[PDB]
């Protein structure tokens, strides 16, 4: 494949909890996907034109512990289970792919690549199938062209017996709307 | 009340 990753930690157990309760997050932000927690789950945002967009599922209306304290959320659409945070500054902002390829890269949070078939608007098949333990976690991780640009975030496994066949994504054509209809 | 935490990143190339 032409697109790789790799991750970087920030934090852990104890810090995750006390940031969480401050709402503030001086550590130095980087990288196209950020990688999030909350008491409970574990998701991704993928930063797109100065947004970290993620999942209502994970985030539910929560602010970003930011470095001037809680950001709040710029974008809310329960219906799509889609959020988005004004991005942190050294957040690397992504740019929407518009042309659309036929294959899709997923990019989890262990920072594997995972090639994907479009199979419609919001829908794309594995190539090869993997775990649904192996997919949960990366949840608002971005779907990539060849070309690096962005044409979703990962929303919902299509599976059947603990197996992921086909992955369903919020297209960055719905982040317009939202960000219209606000 | 809680906020949502960055404790980590991926970077692309
Ligand atoms: C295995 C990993 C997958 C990526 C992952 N996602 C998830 O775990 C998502 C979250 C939830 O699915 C959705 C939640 C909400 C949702 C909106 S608000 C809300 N919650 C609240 O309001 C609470 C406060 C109660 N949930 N909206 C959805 C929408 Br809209 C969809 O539109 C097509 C599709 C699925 C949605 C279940 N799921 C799934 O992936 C589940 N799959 C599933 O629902 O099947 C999908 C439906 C579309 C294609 C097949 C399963 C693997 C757990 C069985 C994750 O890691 O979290
Ligand atoms: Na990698």
């Amino acid at each position: 494949a032409p697109i790789t990753a790799y991750s970087q930690q920030t934090r852990g157990l104890l810090g995750c909890i006390i940031t969480s309760l401050t709402g503030r997050d001086k550590n130095q932000v980087d990288g196209e996907v950020q990688v999030l927690s909350t008491a409970t789950q574990s998701f991704l945002a993928t930063c797109v034109n100065g947004v970290c967009w993620t999942v209502y599922h994970g985030a539910g209306s929560k602010t970003l512990a930011g470095p001037k304290g809680p950001i709040t959320q710029m974008y809310t659409n329960v219906d799509q289970d889609l959020v988005g945070w004004p991005a942190p500054p050294g957040a690397r902002s992504m740019t929407p792919c518009t042309c659309g390829s036929s294959d899709l890269y997923l990019v989890t949070r262990h920072a594997d690549v995972i090639p994907v078939r479009r199979r419609g608007d919001s829908r794309g098949s594995l190539l090869s199938p993997r775990p649904v333990s192996y997919l949960k976690g990366s949840s608002g991780g971005p779907l990539l062209c060849p070309s690096g640009h962005v044409v979703g975030i990962f929303r919902a496994a299509v599976c059947t017996r603990g197996v992921a066949k086909a992955v369903d994504f919020i297209p960055v054509e719905s982040m317009e709307t939202t960000m219209r209809a606000s | 009340k809680g906020s949502v935490v960055i404790v980590g990143r991926i970077i692309l190339s």
